[PDB]
C-alpha cells in the first residue's frame, strides 16, 4: 500500500463557525474513514484535517465543499503544501533523489522533484516539499545566508517559498468586488477593438508597451548569459 | 450506479478527465482495459495500443480521474507496474494582462466566441486578489488556435478600458516524474559533477570565493530585471496620461 495521512490527503476547511472544535471537525469528516491531525487556526475561521487516503480526501472534498454549518457555507479544498519550496539555478546532473538528499540536511523531506519541460529536458528548477514548516524556514534562511552547492560546480542554488496561487477556484463572479467602477467596466462586452477607433489605438499602444517589456527582458537575458559565460571562464582559468 | 463526483459548474468528460495509461501487458485487450477502470463509471473515450502497451481513458469528472489515478497508478499487471498520468492538455492557453474585474465566468464567456470552452480560470494569489493571469482550456485544438491567432493579430478586450488580453499556449511541465537517478547515465562528466556532495561552500576556499561571485551575478540580474519593471511602470504611467488627454480630444471633436 501507499503511505497514508500524507499532505496529498490534507484538506483546508474554511469559513468555519467561530465556535468550531477539533471534535466537531472529526464528526464532520467521520464518514470518510480515520482522521489524523486536526489543526484549527483560532479566530481566523480556517482549519486543516488529514484523511487516510487520497481517494477519501477527494470524496470528502466534493461532498463537504459548500456545506452549510451554523449560518456559514464551508469551503473544503485540498490544502496548499505550506512547507514547499522552489529551487532555482539547479546545476546539471541533479536527480530527484540528489535533490531529496541535499535538502534532507534541513529536516524531513516528504518529496523532491527536478522539473522537466514538455520534452523531458531539465528546466533548472525543482520543488522541495518538507513535512513541517520549521525545516522549510531553515532551508530558506541557510540558503540565503550561505552558498548551498548541490554538485562540484560552485554556483549556489536559489531557494524561495513556493508561490501559492489558486489556479483551481480562481476568481468567481460572486467574489468580485461590486461597485460603480465594476459596472462601468462591464458595460462594454468582450470584443475585438475595431481598427480606426480610439479603443483600437489605445489597445495597440498597450500591446506595444507589452512588446517593449518583452524586448527589454530578452536584453537582460542576453547580458546575464554573457556575464555568466565570462565568470565560468575566469573560474576555470583561476582553478 | 456510481457517483459522478462532478463539482458545481463542471463540464463532463473534459480533457482534464483524460488519463494516459502506460506500461500495459502486450496481452492487454480493450475489454480488460475497460475492466481495470469499471469502478470509475462509464468512460467516453477508450483507446488502447496493444503492441505499444499504452492507452487513454476519459472519465466523467476530474474527481473520478484523480481517484482512478490515485488507486491504480503503480498497480502490478502481468509483473509490470502501470504508469497512470493525466493526459497532456491539447488545447490549453495562458492569458495575461487581465483587468481585476474579470471573473472566471466573464473569461469563459469571452473565449467561447472562439469555440467551446471546457474551463476558464482567473488566477488569484493567497490574499484572493487577481494576478492578471488566467488560463483557458478548449474542448478541441482548432478553437485554441483561432483564439491564439485572432488575439495576437487584433486587440481582444474584456472590459470598457481597452486593456488587451495577451494569449499564449499553456506551458506544460512535468513536476511529477522529473529526473530519476536510475535513468541518469554514469558518464565521466556526471562523476566529475557528482564528486562533491551537497554542501555549504566553506569560508576561505576557492569554492566560497566563486560561489560569492555567482551570488553577485544573481543580484545583478535581479537589479536589471527590476530596472526594466521600473522603465515599464514609467512608460505605462505616460501611456495612461496620454490616453486620458487623447480621450478628451476624441470626445471634444464630436458635434
Amino acid at each position: 500500500g501507499e503511505k497514508t495521512f500524507t499532505q496529498r490527503s490534507r484538506l483546508f476547511v474554511g469559513n468555519l463557525p467561530p465556535d468550531i472544535t477539533e471534535e466537531e471537525m472529526r464528526k464532520l469528516f467521520e464518514k470518510y474513514g480515520k482522521a489524523g491531525e486536526v489543526f484549527i487556526h483560532k479566530d481566523k475561521g480556517f482549519g486543516f484535517i488529514r484523511l487516510e487516503t487520497r481517494t477519501l480526501a477527494e470524496i470528502a472534498k466534493v461532498e463537504l465543499d459548500n456545506m452549510p454549518l451554523r449560518g456559514k457555507q464551508l469551503r473544503v479544498r485540498f490544502a496548499c503544501h505550506s512547507a514547499s519550496l522552489t529551487v532555482r539555478n539547479l546545476p546539471q546532473y541533479v536527480s530527484n533523489e540528489l535533490l531529496e538528499e541535499a535538502f534532507s540536511v534541513f529536516g524531513q523531506v516528504e518529496r523532491a522533484v527536478v522539473i522537466v519541460d514538455d520534452r523531458g529536458r531539465p528546466s533548472g528548477k525543482g520543488i522541495v516539499e518538507f513535512s513541517g514548516k520549521p525545516a522549510a524556514r531553515k532551508a530558506l534562511d541557510r540558503c540565503s545566508e550561505g552558498s548551498f552547492l548541490l554538485t562540484t560546480f560552485p554556483r549556489p542554488v536559489t531557494v524561495e517559498p513556493m508561490d501559492q496561487l489558486d489556479d483551481e477556484e480562481g476568481l468567481p463572479e460572486k467574489l468580485v468586488i461590486k461597485n460603480q467602477q465594476f459596472h462601468k467596466e462591464r458595460e462594454q462586452p468582450p470584443r475585438f477593438a475595431q481598427p480606426g477607433s480610439f479603443e483600437y489605438e489605445y489597445a495597440m499602444r498597450w500591446k506595444a508597451l507589452i512588446e517593449m517589456e518583452k524586448q527589454q527582458q530578452d536584453q537582460v537575458d542576453r547580458n546575464i548569459k554573457e556575464a555568466r559565460e565570462k565568470l565560468e571562464m575566469e573560474m576555470e582559468a583561476a582553478r | 450506479d456510481i457517483k459522478s463526483f462532478l463539482k458545481p459548474g463542471e463540464k463532463t468528460y473534459t480533457q482534464r478527465c483524460r488519463l494516459f495509461v502506460g506500461n500495459l501487458p502486450t496481452d492487454i485487450t480493450e475489454e480488460d482495459f475497460k475492466r481495470l477502470f469499471e469502478r470509475y463509471g462509464e468512460p467516453s473515450e477508450v483507446f488502447i495500443n496493444r503492441d505499444r502497451g499504452f492507452g487513454f481513458i476519459r472519465l466523467e469528472s476530474r474527481t473520478l480521474a484523480e481517484i482512478a489515478k490515485a488507486e491504480l497508478d503503480g498497480t502490478i499487471l502481468k509483473s509490470r507496474p502501470l504508469r497512470i498520468r493525466f493526459a497532456t492538455h491539447g488545447a490549453a492557453l495562458t492569458v495575461k494582462n487581465l483587468s481585476p474585474v474579470v471573473s472566471n465566468e466573464l473569461l469563459e464567456q469571452a473565449f467561447s466566441q472562439f469555440g467551446p470552452v471546457e474551463k476558464a480560470v482567473v488566477v488569484v494569489d493567497d490574499r484572493g486578489r487577481a494576478t492578471g493571469k488566467g488560463f483557458v482550456e478548449f474542448a478541441a485544438k482548432p478553437p485554441a488556435r483561432k483564439a491564439l491567432e485572432r488575439c495576437g493579430d487584433g486587440a481582444f478586450l474584456l472590459t470598457t478600458t481597452p486593456r488587451p488580453v495577451i494569449v499564449e499556449p499553456m506551458e506544460q511541465f512535468d513536476d511529477e516524474d522529473g529526473l530519476p537517478e536510475k535513468l541518469m547515465q554514469k558518464t565521466q562528466q556526471y562523476h566529475k559533477e557528482r564528486e562533491q556532495p551537497p554542501r555549504f561552500a566553506q569560508p576561505g576556499t576557492f569554492e566560497f570565493e566563486y560561489a560569492s561571485r555567482w551570488k553577485a551575478l544573481d543580484e545583478m540580474e535581479k537589479q536589471q530585471r527590476e530596472q526594466v519593471d521600473r522603465n515599464i511602470r514609467e512608460a505605462k504611467e505616460k501611456l495612461e496620461a496620454e490616453m486620458e488627454a487623447a480621450r478628451h480630444e476624441h470626445q471634444l471633436m464630436l458635434m
